[PDB]
Order: structure tokens, then C-alpha cells, then sequence
């Protein structure tokens, strides 16, 4: 996955 | 976006002695990598029956000279143009079958699938 | 027969009607995303019905050899159009790959030609768009100058990098890896680092280069005039430009927030006020212009039974025990939260049935005595009845899973204090005006927001899908896409709410640039004029002793002295700004803090001091009845009180430290000091009561929807994670509460997680509704509503998906009707209180109106004929030609080929491309140089008479000064950053096109007339930011350094401060400061970080004084600065009725 406290992980992926 | 797109000739006409170009393009939306990119042709007599890999992309061309074919065969394409075609040279009657190309471009998802017929004229 | 027989058909409605529900049929099927195989044969009926429909048109109109017929209308051009590429698909071998789906929706602009009112508002809103003409001219104009202003400052300074100097193909192979940057806490964009002191820092062991990408995708940079237009034009959207903010100010040094604030001044504010001026403008000439032109023993003891029913409810306060059962019905139903235990929801649930009892035997017992179905006949009695009927629905069954929601739907009872409540019936009729008088607008709305979503579905659809590994983390579409209908209307209904940028990003990364820019531009362009039109026929429709009285003397003559109010504005202003000294660092400077602590004394008692003369020269009754004494008096009463404890002993404790951070308050002294505060204060105080009968709506307003999202929600927004990463586990691992729990005594990595602004109150349901109405937060709110399961279970990835209807209704009735409201009502007021007065221009002080009347006198006039010459010489035949027209439009021609040959410059160009724009802006500095030094020759005596020639000769010399002390900088002592401003006065030529522009000058001058009346406001606003950054730099300076709050961007020291509260004044990003001071407590923050070299331990925030920090400066930022929108665009309809 990535870090959930950036903006684009947040809107981008599934894991946040 | 379901499936990658190949373009291929369903059926292909050759006269025997000719060469034969068999075309094959794809359009995936991300460049091709040489390093991750592959690509496999093989041959069936049949639909139902044994496909034998003759040609492999992996980093480069790989000419798998198989011994009814010949050496004949020949990469024909680009990989970085979207081309992957090939060519055999001086073809012979027992060259008429099925021919499939696939393709795979990652990170694209789909794998895609070309398939031709090659009949061999007088 | 003939043309006799083929015409009847097309004159009557029921032909009308069969086209218009075919397009409508039509419609629905270009919803689906892959046609299916049977629907091919409904695709030929359609295709068949235009065809009759365009045969029966082409036999009513003219036979035998005789031109044409409907080849004169517009309409039939686009059936025409559409019959002819319907068929062009049908031509044996004609296509293949086609492309161009995307003009089958040109069928759905058939709705236009076919229902009966919609060619009128179309044909109204193109001729709206040619009032426009003008103030697009100056908004290009602008966007332009400040373009090249931060192409000249931030050339590629976006693309400095943090590169680490190797610990264990030289130069670009080495500064081309990627993995040689510094990427903080995964943020996948390279942290932005300067070389100059008040820039962004690097960690330790890494230095900054200019080599790398840029921002976002590439796409965010001051390097090629094309990237910068995008980006300032981003900053006059005001959407996200906060990032585009701290980036620039990142790798520039944070003294280039004077770029910021000017260009959120003069493109942000004043470009949107005269847009939306000159459409109100516009628009109130349409309304009036069209006004103006309209100018030129059965039934025997039924009746038994019945007199008694009738003889009842006419006079005792029976119909007053029902708005009192449902006001209470209201508090029943907004007690309900998460959890709460049994005996507290026996209470809930027992007491739903009783008030639902007497709903439905108040109805039961009105449809008696009032002879139904004459009942059905008032509105509110179907509407009562409807109610009651949906609550024994709801009651009927218990089964709904998930259609509870309507149990939701006896909230709507609320609506019948409207008949008592006259300002709940001003809200009820504008949204029925919207469905009423200008229903027809809003269905206009409502078909190009849904052709805009079926074009961008059929044109990137299958992009999103066939490249997802650009634009996503584990190669699968984004939370915003646009594969299927109803997520591409969601990204048409947010670029409409303001946000454009970050779609627009993840098309042009999937479908190319021109595709995508020439769409979502045209979106928010025809969009937002539909939107912002809607929005004014809503408003425009809906408000149509010998020694002890010889002490009194001198005591008098001393307070109303000059030497002594001069003496005091001195000490209110060095006392608050003492205010900002105290910072971390306060502790480490040992000399200035010692200062500070005598000056704590000395400040006190001269205010003790000055309190007590203004005792004895007024006496206890004239200064207990000015108000503003009362002011001063309560400020003194907060430092008598913290002194007389450090002073008796009490120098700790609970209340008396707390009462130390009430020093930000010793500002608001500077209030009756000034009279640009003093006109504003009295003129905001003025239009309190009306704001308070609209606030008390907007919270009942509010209320129903958030007693709705404790419904929906409340419970359904915890969530487990693994908190060495901070990902939520997968339904697959983690189903609910008991599997998670299970891991926790495992020893493993979880936490039961909330959201922090959730719907489980009421109370926090308000604070979850005003990051949806501002659109700053919301995308967090609408993750977790979306992902919403049920209580005690593991939320899934858009299972409950249609719950985004939930907030496109609440955006719709509880933002757009909400601010309608409030707005009619300012207005309304401020139409009154410029009456009562007497009366004209509030917000300006005495002084300030007799600088106004006389330029206004200056602005509408002009001078006739100076012009003595220079008299008979060879200077005379001179002065013949260089007046000439040839000469005075040959330059202006020629400063457009300086404007073009600035636009060329580009990060890191060619050595050879610097020396040709060298030599070319040699060749204009002498040319201009020569037209101003040749006016000097022939026209000796003045020159400087008029403005423009004054404007002229300053340019020349700064352009002169950038070239002949830059060949001192390659001699002399040197700064490259003094070089990039002063070659900015070149800019100064671009603004002499503006000389013969007559319709900018207009704006401009109207623009100019209201600064005075902004200045005002100005100075009232930035006190309250002066007082907000003194409480949020004594209380947040030691909040952890989470989502908004970082090295560079916080409430440490003042000038951090500042720059923060300027941010909120326009809203943006509220939400990322306020997140990490709702933390309090462990396993979040830490209450003994012990940061050295201070007594302070700790870096938990406290949430109760957050809220009311950030709310409550949003509220007061928000009645401040609608004052400046009225200030303003009030002046723009000053000139025009004069003119
Ligand atoms: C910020 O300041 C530092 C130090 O003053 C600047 O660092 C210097 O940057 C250059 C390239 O920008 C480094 O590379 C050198 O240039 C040749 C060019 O062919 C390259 O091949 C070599 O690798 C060579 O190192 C140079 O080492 C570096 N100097 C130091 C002392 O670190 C930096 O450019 C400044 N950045 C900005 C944006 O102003
Ligand atoms: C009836 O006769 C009265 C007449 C003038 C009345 O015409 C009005 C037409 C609407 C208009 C242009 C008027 C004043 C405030 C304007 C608003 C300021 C607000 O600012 C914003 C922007 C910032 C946001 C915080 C929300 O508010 C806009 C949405 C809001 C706004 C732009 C919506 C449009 C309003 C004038 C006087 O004639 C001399
Ligand atoms: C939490 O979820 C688990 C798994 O869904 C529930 O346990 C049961 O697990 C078996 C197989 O793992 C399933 O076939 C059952 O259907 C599950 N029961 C239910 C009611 O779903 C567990 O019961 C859940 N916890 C609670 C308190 O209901
Ligand atoms: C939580 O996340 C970590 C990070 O992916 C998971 O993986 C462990 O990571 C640590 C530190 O890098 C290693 O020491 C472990 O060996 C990793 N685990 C395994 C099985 O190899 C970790 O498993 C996650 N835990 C939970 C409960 O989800
Ligand atoms: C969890 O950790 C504690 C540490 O004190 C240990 O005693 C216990 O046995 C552990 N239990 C499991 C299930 O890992
Ligand atoms: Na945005």
C-alpha cells in the first residue's frame, strides 16, 4: 500500500 | 478499456514460394518497457490442437528456430511502435495454420491475443 | 391530399409529445456504459421516429421543385445533423474505429427544440454572455500580467529537490534516480527545499539542487508562460491554491507571500466581483425589460356524529398543542447517539410511537369535521397526511434493510411552523420558486449538467479503465472516475462546487491535455453561468466645591486634550504589539523577556491610571452609559485581577494562568480609537437582529440533516488498522469489532479507530455538515459515509455508495438555498440602513466621503485642447507628425510585440536563445528610450500635464536601471534576487494598452472608488487577525506536527501565525489545521514530549478551544467578508446608473 496521510493515497487507493 | 487491442488479419492468403509478413499491432496506453515487455507467437495446426512458441520477446528477440519451421522466420516489428509482427520467408505449404500473438505490456493489466489464419495458395 | 394531408400532423401536441418522450427514453440509454446486445434494435426505433419526425417537416413546408423548408431555424441544423450522422454508421463500409460517439449527444440537445420554454433561456443566456465581452478582456488582461510577474520570480524554483550527497555517469545519471531524493512520509512528491534563509530546510546530510519533474504530475510550474497562465488562473478559482502556496513559498522563501496576497487580492476578490457584477447587471435589465414590454338513517346520523367532530379544534389551543408536540418531537429524535444504552432507548422507541399516536388521531380526528375531499384542498392537510401515511409505512413494517431512512422522514414535520414562522416560509419559497416560476432554469441546469456527464463518460470512459496504472496505487480506478454515469456526474457536480484541479490532473495524466483541458474548462465555464444565473433569478425574484468641581476642570481639560489621545492610541498600539514577542524562542532570549515583564506593569497602570481620570472628568453616569467605555472597562477588570494574584500569593492556578491568555483581547482597545473601525463595527452591530432571525433558520435547517446523518451513520465510521502504517485492514481479514479484538489479545498491530468529525452527535454532526458546505474536509466525511457498513463491523470500499446522494442533497438545499437566503436578507437590510441614515455609503467616515465626492468629479470629465506647440521651427513640422495617429498606434502595436517576447521565456533554454532575447530587449529599451526622450525634443515646455506621459517616463528610467546597474552587478557586489525583481519594470510597459481601453477604465475606476470603503473593512479584519494569531500562538505552537501543521507552516512565532490565518480568510484548508488539535490524549499525541529548553511539556492540542478557534473564526471571516463582496459590487451599480 502506501501512507493513508498523504492526500493522494487517500483518493487514489483502496487501502486508506 | 476491458481488454488490450490487437490488430491482426483474421485470414491471411500467401502465395507458396512468397514471404509472408504477419501483421500485428497492439495499443496499450503505457510505453513499452524492453526491460518488463513480452511478447510470444506460437503456431497450431488446429484450433484444438498443440501450439508450439516459435518466436519470444523477453528483453530481446528470441528465435526459437524450430525444425519444421526453419529458419526462416523473422521478427518484423518494433516493439516501442506498438509492432510485433514477424515473417516468414519462402513459405511452404506446410506453413498454413493458426498463428497467435500475445502480448503482454506491463503495468497495462490485459494480456492480448491476436490469432491468424495463414492458407498457403498455389 | 398533398401538402394538405401531410401538415395537420405537425401542429398537434400529441406529435410533440411522442418526440419528447423518445429523447427522454433516449437519454436514459445512454446512461448504460456498454450497450448490451438487445438494445441494438431500440437504438433503430429511435433512429426511425427522428427520421418520421424529419419527414413529416420536410413534406409541410414548400413542394414541387421549391427550395428547401426548415433549412432557416437553427434547431433543424442540429436535426439535420443528427439524421445524418445516424445513418452515416449504416453505410456499408464507412468507419471502424469511431471515435465519435460523443455525437449521439447531440440527440440529447434535441430536448431544447422540443419542450415548450427552453429555447427562450438558452437564447437568454447566450445574449447574457455578450455583457461579458468586457470584463474578459481585463480578466485575460490580468491573468496575463500576473503571469509573467511569477514567471520573472519562480522559474523552475518548483523544481528544487533535497539530494543527498553519496554516502557510499556523473551528474545525470546520478540526479536522475529518484531514490536520491528526500520523499517525506510517503508523500510521493520530493520535498521542495531552498537555499535562501526563510526557505524550506533540508535534513541533515542532504543539500538542494534544481533536477526533477515538478509538482502533482508535471504539471505545476513557473517555467513556460502556458504553465504559469494555468496556475494563476488556479489561483483566481481559489481551488487548492493553498498547496500551490506552501509549495512556492517552500523553495522560494517565505517572503514571497507578497506575491500571494496581492494576487488573492486583485484576481481572487476583484475579478469575482466584477463577474458577478456585471451578470447581475445583466440580468436586471433582462427581468426589467420584460416587465416593461408586459407593461405595453344513513346520512341523517352521520351528520349526528359528524356536528360534534366539527364543533371542536376552531378555538381552544388545540392546533397550538400540536406545534408544541412537534417541537418537542424534534428534541426526542436529535437526543439519539453512539452508544447509548438500554433505558435510554426505551425512551427513544416508546416515545416515537406516542407522538406518531397523536399524529395520526389529529388527522384521523381532522377528516372528520371538515368534509373530505374538501380536506384534500389547503396543501398543508395532503401534506400532513402524507407524513402520517409514510410513518405507518414505517411502523407497518420494521423490515427495511437498508430503506430505514425513513424513519428520517417524520423530520419533515418541522416545516408547518412556517405558517407561525415567517422566515421558515421565506426559505420554503425559494426552493418552490426554483421548481415554480423558474422551473424552466433549472431544468437547463439540469440537462447540461447531465449532457456533461455523458460526454466526459463517452470520451475518457474507456481511458480510465485501459490506463489505470498512471493514476492509481494498485493498478484500479481512483475514487473519482468517470467508467460509468453516475461517478461522472459526480465529477460534474464537484467541479460546480469548486474543485476542477484535481480531476483535471488524472485526465490529462490518462487522455492527453488538449482533450482534457478544452472539457473540464468548458465545464466550469457554461457551468458556473448556469449555476450563477439560477442563483440571481432565486434572489432577485424571491426580495422583489471650591477645590473638589475646580479638580473636575483640569481633569477634563486633560482627557480632551490632543496631546493626550495621541499619547494613548501610542500605548494601545505598543501594548498589543508587544503581544507579539511572545514566541518559543522567548525563553532562549533572557534580555527582550525581561522587557516584556516590566513593560506587563508599566502598560497596566497607565490603563488604570487613564480609567481613573476618565472617572473624575465624566462621573459614574455619563461613562457607564458609553458603550465603548464598557469596552475599556471590562479589559481592565482581566488585568486588575491577574495582577491583585500575583501580588497576594496566587501565582498558580487552574484560573489564573487561563486568564493570561486573555492579553490577545487587549487589541480590541484600538475599536473606539479609529473611526474606519468605529463605521464598520456600528454598521455590522446595525444588522445583527436580521442575522439572528436567518441563523435561528439555518440551524433548524441544519438540524434536519443531521438528525438524518445520526440515522444513516453513528457507529458505522469506526474501523481497525494497522497502526505501524496507518492502512485499513481488509474486510477479508478484519470483518467487525469481535475479529479485530481477537488480533489486539493476539499481540498484534490494531486499533479500533474512529474518524474525529463523525456523525455519532447531533453536536458533531454540525461540525461534519460545515466541511461538506465549505468544501474543506469533505472528502473525508464522504470516504467513510460511502465505506459505511453497519455498526460493529469493518467498513468495505463503496458498499453503501449511493449515500453520496446524501450530500449532493444536503449541498444543494442546505448550501446553495441556505446561502440564498442569508444573502436576500443583507441585502435587504443594507437597502434599509442606507435609507435610515438618511442616506448614502456606509462603511465610509466623514472624512472619507469629501475624498469620494470629488474624485468622483475627477474620473467623469476630461480637458479640451492643451496644446501650444513648439511654435515655428524644424521642431513644428516635427511635432506635426509625431501627434499623428501613425505615431500613437505604431507604439502600442509594438509594446504587443514586447508582450510576445516576454512570453517566450523558459526554464533552463538554450545559451543562444538568452543572447537573441538579449539583443531584442536592447533593441526596445532604445527604441522606447528614443520615443520618450523624442517627446522631450518636441514638446519642451510640459510633458508632464497629463498622467499617461508622467506613467511613461518612470518606466523608461526602471527599464534603464535594470540594464546599467546590472553591468554593475557583474562588477560589484552582487544579489541574483534583487536582479529577478528589478527587471519586473518592464511589466510596467504591458499596462500603457490599457490607455485607449474605454470600458476597463471603467471597471477600473469603479474599482478604484471602493477602496476607500475596503479599507475600512480591511482594517476591522485584520485586527481580528492580529487577535486570532495572539490565541493560536500561546495555545498551538506545541500541537504536533500532524496533517496541516509542519516545520514551516504553523502557529509557533507571529509570522508564522499570520501567514496561517490569512489562509482560513478564505477558507482554505481549515480542516488540516484543525485535525491535529482535535487530538488529546494517548495513543495519538504524547503529554510529555519535553521539548527543551522550556518548562512546557506536551504536544497534545485541546479540542473544546479548537472548535471554537476555527468555527468561530470562520463565522466572523464570513460576515466580514460578505460585507466587502456588498461594498463593492454595490459600487459597480453606482456608474452604470449614472452613465
Ligand atoms: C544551492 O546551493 C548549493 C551550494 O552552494 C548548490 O550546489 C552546487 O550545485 C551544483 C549543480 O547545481 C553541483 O554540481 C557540480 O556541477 C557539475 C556540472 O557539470 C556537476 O557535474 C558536479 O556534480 C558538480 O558537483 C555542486 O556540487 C554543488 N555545490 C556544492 C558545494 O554542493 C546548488 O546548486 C544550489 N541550488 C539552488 C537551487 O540554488
Ligand atoms: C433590489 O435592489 C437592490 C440593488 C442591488 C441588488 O442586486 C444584487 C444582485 C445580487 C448581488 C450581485 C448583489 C449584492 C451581493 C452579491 C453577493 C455577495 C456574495 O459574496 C459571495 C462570495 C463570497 C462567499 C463567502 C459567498 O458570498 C457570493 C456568493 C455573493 C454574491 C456575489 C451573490 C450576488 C449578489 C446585488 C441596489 O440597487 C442600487
Ligand atoms: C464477526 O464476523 C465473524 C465472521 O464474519 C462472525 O463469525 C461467524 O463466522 C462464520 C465463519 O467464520 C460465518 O459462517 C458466520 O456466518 C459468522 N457469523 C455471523 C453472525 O456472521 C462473527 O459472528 C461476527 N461477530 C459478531 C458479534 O456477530
Ligand atoms: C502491519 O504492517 C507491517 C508492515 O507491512 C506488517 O509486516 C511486518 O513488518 C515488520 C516490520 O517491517 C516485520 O518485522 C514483520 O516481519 C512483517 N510481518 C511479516 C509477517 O513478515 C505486519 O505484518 C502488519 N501487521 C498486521 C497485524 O497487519
Ligand atoms: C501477549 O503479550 C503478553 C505480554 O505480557 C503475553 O504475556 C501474552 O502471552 C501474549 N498473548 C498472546 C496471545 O500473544
Ligand atoms: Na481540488
Amino acid at each position: 500500500c502506501c501512507n493513508c496521510s498523504s492526500k493522494w493515497c487517500r483518493d487514489h487507493s483502496r487501502c486508506c | 478499456g476491458r481488454s488490450m487491442e490487437v490488430t491482426v488479419p483474421a485470414t491471411l492468403n500467401v502465395l507458396n514460394g512468397s514471404d509472408a509478413r504477419l501483421p500485428c499491432t497492439f495499443n496499450s496506453c503505457y510505453t513499452v518497457n524492453h526491460k518488463q515487455f513480452s511478447l510470444n507467437w506460437t503456431y497450431q495446426e488446429c484450433n484444438n490442437c498443440s501450439e508450439e512458441m516459435f518466436l519470444q520477446f523477453r528483453m530481446k528477440i528470441i528465435n526459437l528456430k524450430l525444425e519444421r519451421f526453419q529458419d526462416r522466420v523473422e521478427f518484423s516489428g518494433n516493439p516501442s511502435k506498438y509492432d510485433v509482427s514477424v515473417m516468414l520467408r519462402n513459405v511452404q505449404p506446410e506453413d498454413e495454420g493458426i498463428y497467435n500473438c500475445y502480448i503482454m505490456n506491463p503495468p497495462d493489466r490485459h494480456r492480448g491475443h491476436g490469432k491468424i489464419h495463414l492458407q498457403v495458395l498455389m | 391530399p398533398i401538402r394538405k394531408l401531410a401538415i395537420k400532423i405537425l401542429v398537434h401536441s400529441l406529435f410533440n409529445m411522442l418526440i419528447m418522450c423518445t429523447i427522454l427514453t433516449n437519454c436514459v440509454f445512454m446512461t448504460m456504459s456498454n450497450p448490451p446486445d438487445w438494445t441494438k434494435n431500440v437504438e433503430y426505433t429511435f433512429t426511425g421516429i427522428y427520421t418520421f419526425e424529419s419527414l413529416i417537416k420536410i413534406l409541410a413546408r414548400g413542394f414541387c421543385l421549391e427550395d428547401f423548408t426548415f433549412l432557416r431555424d437553427p434547431w433543424n441544423w442540429l436535426d439535420f445533423t443528427v439524421i445524418t450522422f445516424a445513418y452515416v454508421t449504416e453505410f456499408v463500409d464507412l468507419g471502424n474505429v469511431s471515435a465519435l460517439r460523443t455525437f449521439r449527444v447531440l440527440r440529447a440537445l434535441k430536448t431544447i427544440s422540443v419542450i415548450p420554454g427552453l429555447k427562450t433561456i438558452v437564447g437568454a443566456l447566450i445574449q447574457s454572455v455578450k455583457k461579458l465581452s468586457d470584463v474578459m478582456i481585463l480578466t485575460v488582461f490580468c491573468l496575463s500580467v500576473f503571469a509573467l510577474i511569477g514567471l520573472q520570480l519562480f522559474m523552475g524554483n518548483l523544481r528544487n529537490k533535497c539530494l543527498q550527497w553519496p554516502p557510499d555517469f556523473n551528474w545525470d545519471e546520478y540526479i536522475e534516480d529518484k531514490s536520491h531524493f528526500y520523499f517525506l512520509e510517503g508523500q510521493n512528491d520530493a520535498l521542495l527545499c531552498g537555499n535562501s534563509s526563510d526557505a524550506g530546510q533540508c535534513p541533515e546530510g542532504y543539500i538542494c539542487v534544481k533536477a526533477g519533474r515538478n509538482p502533482n504530475y508535471g504539471y505545476t510550474s513557473f517555467d513556460t508562460f502556458s504553465w504559469a497562465f494555468l496556475s494563476l488562473f488556479r489561483l483566481m478559482t481559489q481551488d487548492f491554491w493553498e498547496n500551490l502556496y506552501q509549495l512556492t513559498l517552500r523553495a522560494a522563501g517565505k517572503t514571497y507571500m507578497i506575491f500571494f496576497v496581492l494576487v488573492i487580492f486583485l484576481g481572487s476578490f476583484y475579478l469575482i466581483n466584477l463577474i458577478l457584477a456585471v451578470v447581475a447587471m445583466a440580468y436586471e435589465e433582462q427581468n426589467q425589460a420584460t416587465l416593461e414590454e408586459a407593461e405595453q338513517d344513513c346520512c341523517k346520523p352521520w351528520l349526528k356524529v359528524k356536528h360534534l367532530v366539527n364543533l371542536v379544534v376552531m378555538d381552544p389551543f388545540v392546533d397550538l398543542a400540536i406545534t408544541i408536540c412537534i417541537v418537542l418531537n424534534t428534541l426526542f429524535m436529535a437526543m439519539e447517539h453512539y452508544p447509548m444504552t438500554e433505558q435510554f432507548s426505551s425512551v427513544l422507541s416508546v416515545g416515537n410511537l406516542v407522538f406518531t399516536g397523536i399524529f395520526t388521531a389529529e388527522m384521523f380526528l381532522k377528516i372528520i369535521a371538515m368534509d373530505p375531499y374538501y380536506y384534500f384542498q389547503e396543501g398543508w392537510n395532503i401534506f400532513d397526511g402524507f407524513i402520517v401515511s409514510l410513518s405507518l409505512m414505517e411502523l407497518g413494517l420494521a423490515n427495511v434493510e437498508g430503506l430505514s431512512v425513513l424513519r428520517s422522514f417524520r423530520l419533515l414535520r418541522v416545516f408547518k411552523l412556517a405558517k407561525s414562522w415567517p422566515t421558515l416560509n421565506m426559505l420554503i419559497k425559494i426552493i418552490g420558486n426554483s421548481v415554480g416560476a423558474l422551473g424552466n432554469l433549472t431544468l437547463v441546469l439540469a440537462i447540461i449538467v447531465f449532457i456533461f456527464a455523458v460526454v466526459g463518460m463517452q470520451l475518457f470512459g474507456k481511458s480510465y479503465k485501459e490506463c489505470v496504472c498512471k493514476i492509481s496505487n494498485d493498478c484500479e480506478l481512483p475514487r473519482w472516475h468517470m467508467h460509468d454515469f453516475f461517478h461522472s456526474f459526480l465529477i460534474v457536480f464537484r467541479v460546480l462546487c469548486g474543485e476542477w484541479i484535481e480531476t483535471m490532473w488524472d485526465c490529462m495524466e490518462v487522455a492527453g491535455q488538449t482533450m482534457c483541458l478544452t472539457v473540464f474548462m468548458m465545464v466550469m465555464v457554461i457551468g458556473n453561468l448556469v449555476v450563477l444565473n439560477l442563483f440571481l433569478a432565486l434572489l432577485l425574484s424571491s426580495f422583489s466645591g471650591k477645590l473638589w468641581w475646580n479638580l473636575r476642570k483640569t481633569c477634563y481639560k486633560i482627557v480632551e486634550h490632543n496631546w493626550f489621545e495621541t499619547f494613548i492610541v501610542f500605548m494601545i498600539l505598543l501594548s498589543s504589539g508587544a503581544l507579539a514577542f511572545e514566541d518559543i524562542y522567548i525563553e532562549q532570549r533572557k534580555t527582550i523577556k525581561t522587557m516584556l515583564e516590566y513593560a506587563d506593569k508599566v502598560f497596566t497602570y497607565i490603563f488604570i491610571l487613564e480609567m481613573l481620570l476618565k472617572w473624575v472628568a465624566y462621573g459614574f453616569q455619563v461613562y457607564f452609559t458609553n458603550a465603548w467605555c464598557w469596552l475599556d472597562f471590562l479589559i481592565v477588570d482581566v488585568s486588575l485581577v491577574s495582577l491583585t494574584a500575583n501580588a497576594l500569593g496566587y501565582s498558580e492556578l487552574g484560573a489564573i494562568k487561563s486568564l493570561r491568555t486573555l492579553r490577545a483581547l487587549r487589541p480590541l482597545r484600538a475599536l473606539s480609537r479609529f473611526e474606519g473601525m468605529r463605521v464598520v463595527v456600528n454598521a455590522l452591530l446595525g444588522a445583527i437582529p436580521s442575522i439572528m432571525n436567518v441563523l435561528l433558520v439555518c440551524l433548524i435547517f441544519w438540524l434536519i440533516f443531521s438528525i438524518m446523518g445520526v440515522n444513516l451513520f453513528a457507529g458505522k465510521f469506526y474501523h481497525c488498522i494497522n497502526y505501524t502504517t496507518g492502512e485499513m485492514f481488509d474486510v477479508s481479514v478484519v470483518n467487525n469489532y469481535s475479529e479485530c479484538k481477537a488480533l489486539i489479545e493476539s499481540n498484534q498491530t490494531a486499533r479500533w479507530k474512529n474518524v474525529k468529525v463523525n456523525f455519532d452527535n447531533v453536536g458533531l454532526g454540525y461540525l461534519s455538515l460545515l466541511q461538506v458546505a465549505t468544501f474543506k474536509g469533505w472528502m473525508d466525511i464522504m470516504y467513510a459515509a460511502v465505506d459505511s457498513r453497519n455498526v460493529e463491523l469493518q467498513p468495505k470500499y463503496e458498499d453503501n455508495l449511493y449515500m453520496y446522494l446524501y450530500f449532493v442533497i444536503f449541498i444543494i438545499f442546505g448550501s446553495f438555498f441556505t446561502l440564498n437566503l442569508f444573502i436576500g436578507v443583507i441585502i435587504d437590510n443594507f437597502n434599509q440602513q442606507k435609507k435610515k441614515f438618511g442616506g448614502q455609503d456606509i462603511f465610509m467616515t466623514e472624512e472619507q466621503k469629501k475624498y469620494y465626492n470629488a474624485m468622483k468629479k475627477l474620473g467623469s470629465k476630461k480637458p479640451q485642447k492643451p496644446i501650444p506647440r513648439p511654435a515655428n521651427k524644424f521642431q513644428g513640422m516635427v511635432f506635426d507628425f509625431v501627434t499623428k495617429q501613425v505615431f500613437d498606434i505604431s507604439i502600442m502595436i509594438l509594446i504587443c510585440l514586447n508582450m510576445v517576447t516576454m512570453m517566450v521565456e523558459t526554464d533552463d533554454q538554450s545559451q543562444e536563445m538568452t543572447n537573441i532575447l538579449y539583443w531584442i530587449n536592447l533593441v526596445f529599451i532604445v527604441l522606447f528610450t528614443g520615443e520618450c526622450v523624442l517627446k522631450l525634443i518636441s514638446l519642451r515646455y510640459y510633458y508632464f500635464t497629463i498622467g499617461w506621459n508622467i506613467f511613461d517616463f518612470v518606466v523608461v528610467i526602471l527599464s534603464i536601471v535594470g540594464m546599467f546597474l546590472a553591468e554593475l552587478i557583474e562588477k560589484y557586489f552582487v544579489s541574483p534576487t534583487l536582479f529577478r525583481v528589478i527587471r519586473l519594470a518592464r511589466i510596467g510597459r504591458i499596462l500603457r494598452l490599457i490607455k485607449g481601453a474605454k470600458g476597463i477604465r471603467t471597471l477600473l475606476f469603479a474599482l478604484m472608488m471602493s477602496l476607500p470603503a475596503l479599507f475600512n473593512i480591511g482594517l476591522l479584519l485584520f485586527l481580528v487577525m492580529f487577535i486570532y494569531a495572539i490565541f493560536g500562538m500561546s495555545n498551538f505552537a506545541y500541537v504536533k506536527r500532524e496533517v496541516g501543521i509542519d516545520d514551516m507552516f504553523n502557529f509557533e512565532t507571529f509570522g508564522n501565525s499570520m501567514i496561517c490565518l490569512f489562509q482560513i480568510t478564505t477558507s482554505a484548508g481549515w480542516d488540516g489545521l484543525l485535525a491535529p488539535i482535535l487530538n488529546s490524549g494517548p495513543p495519538d499525541c504524547d503529554p510529555d514530549k519535553d521539548h527543551p529548553g522550556s518548562s512546557v511539556k506536551g504536544d497534545c492540542g485541546n479540542p473544546s478551544v479548537g472548535i471554537f478557534f476555527f468555527v468561530s473564526y470562520i463565522i466572523i471571516s464570513f460576515l466580514v467578508v460578505v460585507n466587502m463582496y456588498i461594498a463593492v459590487i454595490l459600487e459597480n451599480f453606482s456608474v452604470a446608473t449614472e452613465e
